[PDB]
């Protein structure tokens, strides 16, 4: 019966609106305006990239909400890490999301 | 989000095979009965070789990447079996699931 | 005596894709074996022209010509002159009519609450502000069904009070009020030279607008950190 | 509001819909004195598309988009012979439309 506003996946935004469908008056109907952000509490300042300050901030411009904050599921996040096992030193991409993409 | 309630009924001899879907990309697939008084999901049949306590050996898993349905089978049924059951992926299992149904004993 | 001519309008290209240049002598003197020609610039002649009308009311003769061109012809500006004759003034008397900036914004504003409360009619109205030069169209379409100037009408193009820079119109649709119980969107489509397609289309209905009532339930958990 | 975001202007219409016969006339009051005609536009009256032997009119005033939100009236006074006493008005302002209740729902479970 919502329709879906909007579904940001990047911010976790999930606006949303509906007509409530009151008794049969003169029509005084609401409009509804469902906003559903969730905070992750955990995350880093850079999604990606774990070496940075947590997070502090949490800025939610409904303008621009149709850096991130989240990880997307479907998406794919990954570094490179510096190991060695002695003298030489292969970079090698790391993953920072196991499971939301495979090699 | 699919919601398919269906009513397979059970008995200690009884069997009955849960269906649900597969991303198949070798992820961790679980299924979880939630708990009504706790508010949380507890993970029946996971991935890996983890199994409920109280379902220690009577519960099998069968995958079949062929036909694109993820089946779980269980054996015996005390009678107390009934709960919402939901599959799933990710590392998570709470906020994860992607299909739940109710089996059911008796009928 | 009486001569003019003019171009074609925006209604018509975007309508019809037909653009010509049409010439109406008419007020002279009833006498008919006359003829009427297009002549532009460069020395290209015309198409033929038919569908004259009857004899004015008044005891007069009218006379219609027209000058189908290219669409490129009027916007790459050609000047195009009208030869009309006459039996009394040898002189072929000829007229000439020549050329013609900013995109401006659609603008749909809803209608008022109190008309709503009257339960009879709900005027919605389509501004087109800040748009250069004159002649831009405006179309309605409820559920994606072109709508009729029967029941829309527009403010004929005009002038700004601040700015001379560019020129506004107006349009407002009519309607009941059980319509707007299930909205139907009612869109406005516009179309104006300075466009990419010709054309942008805006639709407010009762989903948007103001809302009456916000319940934001931002919520937080320590292991939702991959919002999925 | 979408023409507000543009931080521009701001544009208040009058409507004048319903009125019979013609020779309607509109000015823009604020806080009693009027505006400058050069700050409002008019246009002529038109027929009614369904209503036989009604007109309309319209007049957009445009003033700064800072101006209007602070307060600030705005109200058209309209003239036509057909009033009780041959004058009525309108007002607006940044506040003029429903209470709009906040429900917040603030989580930290
Ligand atoms: C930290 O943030 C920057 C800014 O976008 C970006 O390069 C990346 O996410 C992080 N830096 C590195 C070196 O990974
Ligand atoms: C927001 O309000 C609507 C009705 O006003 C209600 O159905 C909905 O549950 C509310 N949102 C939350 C998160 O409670
Ligand atoms: C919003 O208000 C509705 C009714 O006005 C109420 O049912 C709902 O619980 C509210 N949302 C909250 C408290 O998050």
């Amino acid at each position: 019966e919502r329709i879906v506003l909007v579904d940001n996946k990047c911010k976790c935004a999930r606006i949303t609106s509906r007509i409530i469908r009151s008794s049969e008056d003169p029509n005084e109907d609401i409009v509804e305006r469902n906003i559903r952000i969730i905070v992750p509490l955990n995350n880093r300042e850079n999604i990606s990239d774990p070496t940075s300050p947590l997070r502090t901030r949490f800025v939610y411009h409904l303008s621009d909400l149709c850096t991130c904050y989240t990880y997307d599921r479907n998406k794919c996040y990954t570094a490179v890490v510096p190991l060695v096992y002695g003298g030489e030193t292969k970079m090698v991409e790391t993953a920072l999301t196991p499971d939301a993409c495979y090699p | 989000r699919i919601l398919p309630e269906v009513k397979v009924e059970g008995e200690l001899g009884g069997s009955v095979t849960i269906k649900c879907p597969l991303p198949e990309m070798h992820v961790r697939i679980y299924l979880c009965r939630e708990m009504a008084g706790s508010g949380t999901c507890g993970t029946v049949v996971s991935t890996t070789n983890f199994i409920k306590a109280e379902y220690k050996g009577r519960v099998t898993l069968k995958q079949y990447p062929r036909k694109n349905l993820f089946l779980v089978e269980v054996t015996q049924l005390t009678e107390s079996d009934s709960g919402v059951y939901a599959c799933g992926a990710g590392m998570n299992t709470d906020r994860g699931k992607t299909q739940k149904v109710t089996l059911n004993v008796h009928s | 005596i009486r001569v003019f001519a003019i171009p074609p309008s925006f209604a018509s290209i975007f309508l019809t894709k037909s653009t010509k240049l049409t010439c109406l002598v008419t007020d002279l003197t009833t006498y008919d074996s006359v003829t009427i020609s297009w002549t532009r610039q460069n020395g290209e002649a015309v198409k033929t022209h038919t569908n004259i009308s009857e004899s004015h009311p008044n005891a007069t003769f009218s006379a219609v010509g027209e000058a189908s061109i290219c669409e490129d012809d009027w916007n790459s500006g050609e000047r195009f002159t009208c030869t009309v004759t006459h039996t009394d003034l040898p002189s072929p008397l000829k007229q000439t009519i020549s050329r013609p900036l900013h995109r401006p914004d659609v603008y749909l504003l809803p209608p008022a609450r109190e008309q709503l409360n009257l339960r009879e009619s709900a005027t919605i109205t389509c501004l087109v502000t800040g748009f250069s030069p004159a002649d831009v169209f405006v179309q309605w379409m409820q559920r994606g069904q072109p709508l009729s100037p029967e029941k829309y009408v527009t403010s004929a193009p005009m002038p700004e009070p601040q700015a001379p820079g560019r020129y506004f119109a107006h349009s407002i649709l009519t309607v009941s009020e059980e319509e707007w119980n299930t909205g139907e969107t009612y869109t406005c489509v516009v179309a104006h030279e300075a466009l990419p397609n010709r054309v942008t289309e805006r639709t407010v209905d009762k989903s948007t607008g103001k809302p009456t009532l916000y319940n934001v339930s931002l919520v937080m958990s320590d292991t939702a950190g991959t919002c999925y």
